[PDB]
């Protein structure tokens, strides 16, 4: 009944062991005397790839974007106190978009602990309000459970981070003893909805970051989508789930999304919400956000259906007519059989009436004065989607340029979108592209970020350029700042720098064209616009605020 | 309506999590005014009691929240439910009176007057303080004993009375037994049972 894989194994090999057990591949992380046992037992080990960042937030950011792509969690090493104290902020950011994230820090000798010696912090406790679920291994015979548990809590339910907290005494002892040893919701409430879907007048689909858990989400909401003839929208985090080239397709939602998802979202008689928390800046006002939905309901004709798979999110926000707890990609798939197709003519027709007459549209730079930062996303959409839209991973940082990348960018891909949604943290967009590039080596990896957003975390250039990992940085400034160009070459970024439409599809090409395995940043004299549409404080989705030449 | 309300949480036995839940309520502002936690039968599993103040809205959004928790396995709101509110309080009470009494509340701040008062123990001989330590220990008796409680403990200068009521109960006698002088008191917090009347 005992367990001999560990026996005579230091706190190191065990842990590269269990490591293996979880399939890690790559992990990302910063050395300490707290947690070099464990340090050097990976550093030097071949199975894993070792990523050593400028910055501990780096890796936490790298390792979000890593699990973006890769739907598998990103495995965090970094040493105690200041070390692990650094990934607060990724951390929070995970946990607040729900991404797989594993941190394992040090932790000074159990002796010490408490004793405020040199670098010990109390880790365990900060982590503990920002993070799904920690511990602290206080004895060898510990380690391959808490790992185990580790990754399970991680990366179950809603995916989120962790964190391992591991005393130097502990992960430099050796083990001289053995030790011992995709679900839906309820068939019946499935097909009450399939049901209620089929007899909806004007339903839509409402498709979140849960949609992409499994490769099978958008398989299945292509399905839902054309079996039943039904529009679809996503949140921001739901980029990519459909594909947004279709026609069917209504893009973002929200506070910044089409004024058509938005226009639509409320003449709906039917929501079909899949893996989505109704974010304030999805609903605009709550008691105001899809008053078709809530009249129907009413009168017992539909209403919102809603698939989480944490029960929290359930009528925590809005009153769900028809919860359905349980995985989303499972669900679905007793789901889509059961909807018969139904003529929606009208009903599309309506909303492609809208889509072509409410537009993301903005006055384009008249004269040759600096760029539009629309017109930048727009060169990026048309190239991208020439050269293979597939082969295209993009991140933003946090800023205006996150929504022209959401509005002007379109999104066909499943999980090639890494952006910082929940938690909204500046920078994100350069060490999540990083570990984006090295989850999908041979993939156009973007980084759309900002003049502000960048300069927060743009140190990594020089992991980019240690490790050859190609990122092409699409950087947009305006104006204080310095020079980005000699910034970038500095630590082996070859920018360059665009400041015209008429020069912006070569500069867009030669900056896409560059070395996959090479850096480089294209900065663009950016003359900074407003967000449109946009939904005012305290005001529902349909009144929107379209202003440039819709008003 | 700021109601008072009991959630009754079956929770990990591991390190934290009391951390974890006592600042899932700090997190909304909200105020433990009493909390229970122990062991079940089961070592790894622990019962809590927490008792706070809010609108039900509000409060049980926080229960939803808080039953999300990994360690946190069940939270009920036994608040609009019949349950049986209980509370054990322990009371250390001075024999020697409200004269007396004030000698020590002065001199844990530090009594010319106090002390020529005339039922204090320096200006009466040995038997009148002995007759009139067990007078105001045979009142305090009677009156634990009326509640339903039992005293403890008894030694020169004071005794220990033992208490399980309803918390308005508890109250009641905490505050009907102030004049003697409580010289330390713990009382456990509202504990809360369900009900099937
Ligand atoms: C500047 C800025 C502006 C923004 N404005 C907008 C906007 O206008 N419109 C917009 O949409 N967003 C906007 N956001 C982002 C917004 O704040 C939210 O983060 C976003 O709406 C997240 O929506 P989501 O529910 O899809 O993602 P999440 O927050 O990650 O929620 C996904 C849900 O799916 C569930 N889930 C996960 N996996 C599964 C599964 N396997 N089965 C079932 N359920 C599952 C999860 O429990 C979770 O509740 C903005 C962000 C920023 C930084
Ligand atoms: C169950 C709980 C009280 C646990 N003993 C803790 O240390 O938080
Ligand atoms: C990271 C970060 N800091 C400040 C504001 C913001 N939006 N994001
Ligand atoms: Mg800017």
């Amino acid at each position: 009944g005992l367990d001999y894989s560990f026996i005579g194994l230091s706190g190191g090999q065990i842990f590269q062991e269990m490591m293996l057990r979880h399939d890690v591949k790559q992990v990302f992380g910063y050395p300490g005397g707290a947690i070099l046992p464990v340090f050097d037992a990976i550093y030097n080990s071949p199975h894993f790839e070792f990523v050593l960042p400028r910055h501990e937030q780096g890796a936490g950011h790298m390792a979000e974007g890593y699990a973006r792509v890769s739907g598998k969690p990103g495995v965090v090493l970094v040493t105690s106190g200041p070390g692990a104290t650094n990934v607060i902020t990724p951390m929070q950011d995970a946990l607040s978009d729900g991404v797989p994230m594993v941190v394992f820090c040090g932790q000074v000798a159990t002796n010490l602990i408490g004793s405020d010696a040199f670098q010990e912090a109390d880790v365990v406790g900060i982590s503990r309000s920002c993070t799904k679920w920690n511990v602290m291994v206080k004895d060898i015979a510990e380690l391959p459970r808490r790992i185990n548990e580790a990754f399970k809590i991680a990366t179950t339910g809603r995916p989120g981070p962790v964190l391992v907290d591991l005393p130097k005494d502990v992960t430099a002892a050796i083990l001289r003893t053995p030790i011992p040893a995709p679900l839906p919701g309820d068939a019946d409430l499935i097909t009450e909805a399939a049901q209620m879907i089929n007899k909806a007048k004007r339903p839509i689909i409402f498709a979140g970051n849960g949609v992409l858990s499994s490769p099978e989400g958008p398989k299945l909401l292509k399905e839902l989508s054309d079996k039943g003839r039904i529009p679809v929208t996503t949140t921001l985090q739901g980029l990519g789930a459909f594909d947004e080239r279709d026609e069917k397709s209504l893009h973002m939602i929200g506070m910044h999304g089409s004024a058509y998802a938005n226009f639509a979202m409320q003449e709906a008689d039917v929501l079909i919400a899949l893996g989505v928390r109704f974010d304030d800046r999805v609903t605009g006002k709550v008691d105001t956000f899809a008053p078709a939905a809530k009249a129907a309901a009413a009168e017992g004709r539909g209403g919102i259906i809603h698939f989480e798979i944490q029960p929290k999110n359930i009528n925590k926000i809005v009153e769900g007519q028809i919860p359905v707890l349980g995985d989303v990609v499972a669900s679905l798939g007793e789901l889509v059989p059961q909807i018969e197709a139904v003529d929606r003519s009208a009903w599309i027709g309506r909303c492609k009436a809208t889509k072509e007459r409410y537009p993301f549209t903005y006055t384009p730079s008249q004269e040759g004065q600096k760029l539009k930062p629309q017109e930048v996303v727009q060169e990026l959409d048309r190239q991208a989607e020439a050269l293979g839209k597939e082969k295209f991973v993009i991140s933003t940082g946090v800023g205006q340029h996150q929504m022209w990348a959401c509005q002007y960018y379109r999104w066909t891909e499943p999980r090639s979108w890494v952006s910082s949604g929940g938690l909204g943290t500046m920078g994100f967009g350069l060490p999540s592209a990083i570990g984006a590039k090295v989850a999908a080596p041979e993939k156009y990896v973007i980084d759309i970020d900002g003049d502000a957003s960048f300069s927060m975390t743009a140190m990594e250039l020089a992991t980019a350029s240690q490790y050859d990992i190609g990122v092409k940085v699409l950087l947009f400034n305006n104006e204080t700042n310095p020079d980005f160009v000699k910034l970038s070459e500095s630590m082996g970024a070859k920018g360059l720098r665009c400041t015209k439409l008429e020069d912006l599809p070569r500069m867009m090409k030669e900056f896409l064209e560059y070395d996959g395995k090479r850096p480089i940043v294209l900065e663009c004299l950016v003359s900074s616009e407003h967000v449109y549409p946009m939904i005012p404080a305290g005001k529902a989705l349909h009144e929107q605020l379209l202003h440039p030449l819709l008003r | 309506p700021r109601k008072q309300h009991v959630l009754n949480c079956l929770v990990q036995n591991e390190p934290g999590v009391l951390s974890r839940v006592s600042g899932t309520l700090a997190a909304r502002g909200f105020n433990i005014d009493s909390l229970v936690v122990c062991n079940t039968e089961v070592k790894d599993l622990s019962r809590m009691t927490i008792v706070l103040q809010g609108q039900d809205g509000v409060i049980e959004q926080a229960r939803r929240q808080i039953e999300d928790l990994v360690p946190v396995y069940a939270v009920l709101d036994y608040t609009n439910s019949e349950i049986i509110k209980r509370e054990l309080v322990m009371a250390r009470i001075s024999l020697l009176g409200t004269e007396y009494f004030e000698d020590l509340l002065l001199h844990h701040h530090t009594v010319a007057e106090i002390r020529e008062k005339q039922f204090h123990p320096a200006n009466l001989p040995a038997s009148e303080v002995l007759r009139l330590k067990h007078e105001h220990l045979n009142d305090i008796t009677n009156l634990t004993n009326n509640f339903g409680g039992r005293v403890v403990d008894i030694s020169e200068t004071s005794c220990i009375v033992e208490l399980s009521a309803k918390p308005t109960r508890i109250s009641a006698f905490l505050k009907l037994v102030e004049p003697f002088g409580v010289l330390e008191c713990a009382r456990s917090g509202m504990m809360a049972l369900p009900r099937t009347p």
